[PDB]
């Protein structure tokens, strides 16, 4: 009698991920109050304008 | 002599001799730059035999 029994496996797995998230904002104001220039040219990013 | 009197605001202001103008030319400019970059990469290899 005479036997063989042979088994192979090859798994291979590759992920590749990339994000790129640019974000450009310049408000500007001239006239009115120092401090409400700059309140309101400070950019608020959920409410733009 | 002077003694003209310059308002800014509510605030009567007494200009120096020295000074030929100082004036509110209020004016503000804000710049806001966010860039945000990700990579992964993630390989695998599950060579086997029996
Ligand atoms: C290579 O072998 C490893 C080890 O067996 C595998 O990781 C297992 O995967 C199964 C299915 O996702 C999970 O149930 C086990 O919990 C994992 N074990 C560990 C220790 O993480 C892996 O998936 C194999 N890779 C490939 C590409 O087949």
């Amino acid at each position: 009698s005479s036997h063989g029994c042979k088994e192979l496996e090859n798994a291979l797995k590759a992920a590749s991920g990339t994000q790129n998230n640019v974000l450009r904002g310049e408000p500007f104001i001239r006239g009115g109050g120092a401090g409400f220039i700059s309140g309101l040219s400070y950019l608020e990013l959920d409410n733009p304008a | 002599g002077g003694c003209s009197p310059h308002y800014i605001l509510n605030t009567r202001f007494r200009k120096p001799y020295n000074v030929e103008s100082y004036t509110p030319q209020t004016q503000g400019k804000y710049e806001f730059i966010l860039k945000e970059y990700e990579s992964y990469s993630d390989f695998e290899r599950n060579v086997t035999e029996k």
